[PDB]
């Protein structure tokens, strides 16, 4: 159960983390990695987290 | 039972555990080469060739 | 009666579909550790609602038992051994 | 890297620069072909300024005007007047080049020809500096990055 | 088929069985796991055999022969 | 550019120098119509293109159920109902910059913090 | 016997034909030797083409 | 009804940053790819500003223009009706000098084999040519990079060809077979008796066999389309 | 199956029907069996799959200046098929399953 | 059809908030048996490819 | 479980009903008069435009709802593409909603 709980939180703090780097992005901030578009990267960093969720 | 394989009580196989039917159909006919040149569906015997 | 209507892909691109009715309907003004975590309702543009996302399924995939607690392909799999089984197929 | 440049990261992000394929059409926003008549005034009250300048310290009444991208140049570390003598030396001298500093608030270029038919022949010209013209870098190798392994 | 004598885990004979689990059912009203045990069928194992059995006897005698 | 045909012909006006007086026209090449050039822009290629970013946008916009919905205050109306695509002019390189229509008066505007637009 | 020439050139090229089809039948772009069936007939070149052929 | 299948393609010559980006069409019966232009000449839309309407139905859209300037030039050395009929009947082939023949065949093919649905029939040039301006305008957004090139996949886009079908497939090229039968025996008749069986057995072959092609020379003919009911478990049927 | 009989039938008959001779209106019979030893009779399905026969019924147009086409096999449970009318003990009768 | 457009998030593109004891969602079971699918494709597709390998 | 195939209609009383509610034919359209027109298209065929979609769809889509248009038969209107596409068409796989 408490486990449960911090993996629905993980989770949960994951999901915002995504969605911090999709509000970023729609503000044009988010400044593009070197070789690859903005949305590359972006999806490279949304990718990245929901991986990083997963494994922890 | 080991690597996708099962052990099964042999006791209920007994008293009739996943037991089936199975059934085969044959099929024949008297075809007809020709005219008044037909096949004869009848219990052969040592007749010539 | 118009409470029901027929949808191809083609005129699905112009609506917005609510998967449950009750659990896509009213607001926001406790919850089961147990259950799935589903998503929301947020949507007021609704058009329509899917009968029961259990439809999704055909002949094969819908005689298998929690198929949504299973490994996708595994699913598919038991798609093919269903055929491999024996029953009364007709009682004639 | 040479051996003794393995730390400094500049002396890689120097070579990545000096090896990064860029071309003219990376950098340019829009080619525009303008009826400028007088080499001396110009129709463009913005390049008003630029010629007075590149004038002081025969030519073609047709305009090749081509307005290059700030954040495109800064990502690739170029220069007007880089871009500038890398198209000077393309045509040599069958083509009049002029151009704004890396101060000035529209980054323009302009070109007329040296020396009956002619706004077609700029169409040739302006396809020969997009898709022709090799600004720095050696080719082929498009994307260069930079790894600490 | 038709309700199996014996009940293939242990032997228990369920055949006898049926002709009363249907009349519990329908008659006496009763749910599918009080008829079960009113009829003695303890563990599961037995209780399947009678709850999940499919009478089809009953649609083969319907063909005319 | 604009684009103009000539008159009595619908056919489309070529240019041409008129080099005694140092000044362009445009000429017919079907007929014997010239006429003098409004602008002296004749070609224009514009490789960065900004044309397409708000393709579509019909007073019936708001009649799409698929679109989403904002509350963001309109920058004309300070309306709390809005609309939002991104990308209209369907390019790779292209960023997620949010184009924002108001249910009520219909002025676009955009989500972008970077750059300060208009339209 | 009455050769009409222009004939001749007719049934000459149609035992170059079956004598070609019989050891290949599977020529790059021609009509297939069909058998009265609308079989292809089995070439000799057919039957020792690998997989299942002679060879394989 | 017919089933004849004549595929139309609007080919846009010349690649990202290459000069005389030119536009032109695939037409039936026709060797050769001929300009836009030509072929709204050839549908009567003989001036370029008219033709340029059919296809860019907005005239602030500067960029979609710019791109149909090179089109204009291409035909521009074809300028009436029976000079565009002349070209594409050339191009058709037959050395039919000239009138009743070169123009004439291209006349029918736009008729008749040029977009055949819309209509058939002879009066609907500003139909097919309205079409014909559709579909470039369509290319064109594709190569100004504004609409996404569709997708092929689409379900929506994709039709599953039933029992129903597949009989009518069958049903027609039979009783044509049939048509074709009955006027052998009118010919013969140098002053009823119909062949019953081309029809029952033609459609017995098929469905038991499972090519979909008449009637043992059914090669290419499409196999497996009739199999025999699985009939293991209900659920399996 | 139901579509194609009741209409795209009549469709292909009248497109290419008049000659150098028309067709009209086709009929489609239910299924039958015309066989020697006997002239015609109804065919049923259990027979038809015993029997190897083909489960199918005749087909006639009237031809202007009736006449026997040939012979459409009909799909089981559809609307020329005899088991679409048919109840639960009838198929119990007709020897076929309900199911 | 279930999303608005535009939708960028977890959920939209695919992420599996469940495990496989608590069970997938409706869109959680379509975008997995998507995913799924790919894998079968590309098996066959491998065996095949270094079928032909082995034997070369 | 739930799918179908749409068998194939008429699209004849939709061409009639389409004139008789709004459509322009195409003979007659002049693109820089209406510019911001729908284009009309029933299985496949531009058959000209109208100038109010909204309330021509209100009506269609009501019209089969009631029954009057065949239920298989199908209506998009993408208001982004100023396009309105019928399907009478046999082939087309549909649910129900
Ligand atoms: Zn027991
Ligand atoms: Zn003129
Ligand atoms: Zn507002």
């Amino acid at each position: 159960g408490p486990t449960m709980r911090e993996i629905t939180e993980t989770i949960a703090e994951a999901k915002k983390k995504v969605l911090d780097v999709t509000k970023e992005a729609q503000a044009n901030l988010l400044t593009a990695k070197h070789g690859m578009t903005l949305r590359e990267s972006f999806e490279d960093n949304v990718v990245r987290f929901l991986n990083e969720a997963r494994d922890k | 039972n080991q690597e996708d394989s099962m052990i099964m009580n042999q006791s209920s196989i007994d008293r009739g555990l996943f037991r089936s039917l199975f059934f085969r159909s044959y099929m024949d006919q008297e075809k007809k080469y020709g005219m008044s040149i037909t096949e004869t569906f009848e219990k052969p015997q040592r007749t010539n060739t | 009666e118009g409470l029901v209507e027929y949808i191809d892909a083609e005129e699905e691109e112009s609506i917005l579909i609510a998967m449950q009715p009750e659990d896509l309907e009213p607001a926001e003004a406790d919850v089961d550790p147990a259950k799935r975590i589903r998503v929301s309702h947020h949507a007021t543009t609704f058009t329509h609602c899917e009968i029961h996302p259990s439809m999704i399924l055909g002949v094969a995939a819908s005689i298998i038992p929690f198929p949504d607690h299973n490994q996708s392909p595994r699913n598919t799999y038991q798609s093919a051994m269903g055929k491999q089984a024996m029953g009364v197929f007709l009682t004639n | 890297l040479e051996p003794g440049h393995a730390a400094d990261q500049e002396q890689a992000k120097l070579i990545r620069s000096a090896i990064e394929h860029t071309t003219l059409k990376s950098v340019t926003i829009a080619s525009e072909i303008y009826y400028d008549p007088d080499p001396r005034s110009t129709v463009i009250p913005e390049d008003e300024e630029i010629i007075q300048l590149h004038f002081s310290l025969q030519q073609s009444p047709w305009l090749l005007r081509l307005e290059l991208d700030r954040a495109a140049m800064n990502d690739k570390d170029l220069t007007m007047g880089q871009v500038g003598e890398r198209i000077k030396q393309t045509f040599k001298n069958d083509l009049f080049v002029i151009w704004s500093e890396d101060n000035d608030e529209k980054l323009i270029i302009r070109c007329r020809v040296v020396r009956a038919e002619e706004d077609h022949m700029l169409k040739k010209i302006e396809n020969t500096m997009l898709e022709n013209i090799t600004l720095r870098g050696v080719e082929n190798i498009e994307r260069v990055v930079m790894m600490k392994y | 088929m038709i309700v199996p004598v014996r009940c293939f885990s242990c032997g228990k004979v369920v055949g006898d069985k049926w002709e009363s689990y249907l009349n519990l059912l329908q008659e006496d009203e009763l749910d599918e796991g009080t008829a079960l045990s009113r009829l003695g069928l303890k563990r599961y194992c037995c209780r399947r055999m009678i709850l999940t059995h499919v009478d089809l006897i009953e649609k083969f005698l319907r063909y005319n022969p | 550019t604009t684009f103009r045909f000539c008159r009595d012909c619908n056919n489309m006006l070529y240019p041409r120098e008129d080099k005694e007086n140092n000044r362009l026209l445009f000429e017919c090449r079907t007929c014997s119509y010239v006429e003098e050039a409004g602008s002296p822009l004749v070609y224009r290629h514009e490789l960065i293109t900004n044309i397409g970013e708000t393709a579509g946008v019909v007073q019936d916009i708001g009649s799409d159920p698929t679109l989403p919905r904002s509350d963001r205050e309109c920058p004309k109306c300070h309306s709390r109902e809005n609309v939002f695509f991104q990308s209209q002019q369907r390019r790779k390189d292209t960023s997620m910059v949010l184009f924002f229509v108001c249910l009520s008066c219909s002025h676009i505007f955009t989500s972008d913090q970077k750059n300060k637009r208009t339209q | 016997n009455g050769a009409p020439h222009h004939a001749i050139e007719e049934a000459e090229s149609l035992l170059q034909f079956h004598v070609a089809t019989y050891m290949d039948n599977d020529i790059a772009g021609q009509p297939q030797a069909l058998q009265k069936s609308g079989r292809p007939v089995k070439s000799i070149r057919a039957r020792l083409k690998g997989k299942e052929g002679r060879i394989r | 009804g017919s089933r004849f299948i004549s595929t139309l393609q609007v080919k846009l010559y010349g690649r990202e940053g290459s000069s005389a980006r030119t536009i032109k069409a695939t037409l039936p019966y026709i060797k050769q790819d001929i300009p836009i232009v030509i072929i709204f000449r050839a549908l009567g839309i003989i001036p370029d500003g008219e033709i340029l309407e059919h296809i860019c139905y907005d005239v602030n859209d500067w960029q979609m223009l710019e791109m149909l300037k090179p089109c204009v030039e291409d035909g521009f050395v074809i300028q009436d009706r029976e000079t565009a009929l002349d070209f594409i009947g050339r191009r058709g082939t037959a050395l039919g000098i000239k009138k009743e023949k070169r123009i004439q065949y291209a006349k029918d093919i736009l008729q008749k084999e040029f977009l055949p649905h819309i209509t058939q029939l002879e009066g609907f040039e500003s139909r097919k040519a309205f079409f014909l301006g559709y579909m470039i305008n369509r290319l064109l957004l594709c190569a100004l990079d504004r609409k996404d090139q569709d997708d092929r996949d689409h379900f929506g886009k994709k039709r599953l060809d039933l029992a129903g079908p597949l009989l009518a497939q069958l049903f027609k090229t039979l009783f044509k077979k049939l048509t074709k039968d009955i006027f052998r025996y009118m010919q013969r008749t140098v002053e009823l008796a119909i062949n019953a069986k081309t029809i029952t057995s033609g459609l017995k072959y098929a469905l038991a066999t499972g090519n979909w092609g008449e009637q043992k020379k059914a090669m290419s003919s499409r196999a497996g389309v009739s199999q025999v009911l699985n009939r293991y478990t209900y659920s399996s049927t | 199956f139901n579509q194609f009989v009741d209409y795209t039938l009549q469709d292909i008959i009248c497109e290419d029907s008049t000659l150098i001779i028309s067709f009209g209106k086709i009929y489609v019979t239910k299924p039958m069996v015309n066989e020697s030893d006997g002239v015609t009779h109804a065919l049923y399905p259990q027979e038809a799959r015993l029997r190897n026969l083909t489960y199918s019924s005749g087909l006639f147009v009237d031809v202007k200046k009736k006449v026997f086409i040939g012979r459409l096999p009909i799909m089981l449970r559809s609307k020329n098929c005899y088991l679409s009318e048919a109840t639960e003990s009838d198929l119990y009768k007709l020897k076929e399953c309900p199911f | 059809p279930h999303f608005s457009k535009d939708d960028y998030s977890p959920e939209s593109k695919g992420f599996v908030e469940n495990s496989y004891l608590r069970g997938l969602t409706p869109q959680e079971f379509f975008f997995h048996a998507m995913g799924g699918r790919e894998g079968l494709i590309d098996t066959a597709v491998k065996t095949a490819e270094t079928g032909y390998i082995q034997r070369r | 479980l739930m799918s179908c195939i749409s068998v194939g209609t008429d699209p004849m009383p939709i061409i009639t009903f389409l004139s008789e509610w709004g459509m322009e034919p195409l003979e007659d359209y002049v693109p820089h008069q209406s510019p911001d027109a729908t284009r009309v298209f029933v299985n496949g065929v531009w058959h000209g435009v109208h100038r109010n979609p909204a309330r021509l769809m209100e009506t269609l889509r009501t019209l089969r709802r009631k029954g009057d248009i065949n239920p298989e038969v199908s209506m998009i209107r993408d208001i982004r593409e100023k396009e309105l596409k019928i399907f009478t068409d046999a082939g087309r796989v549909y649910r129900p909603l």
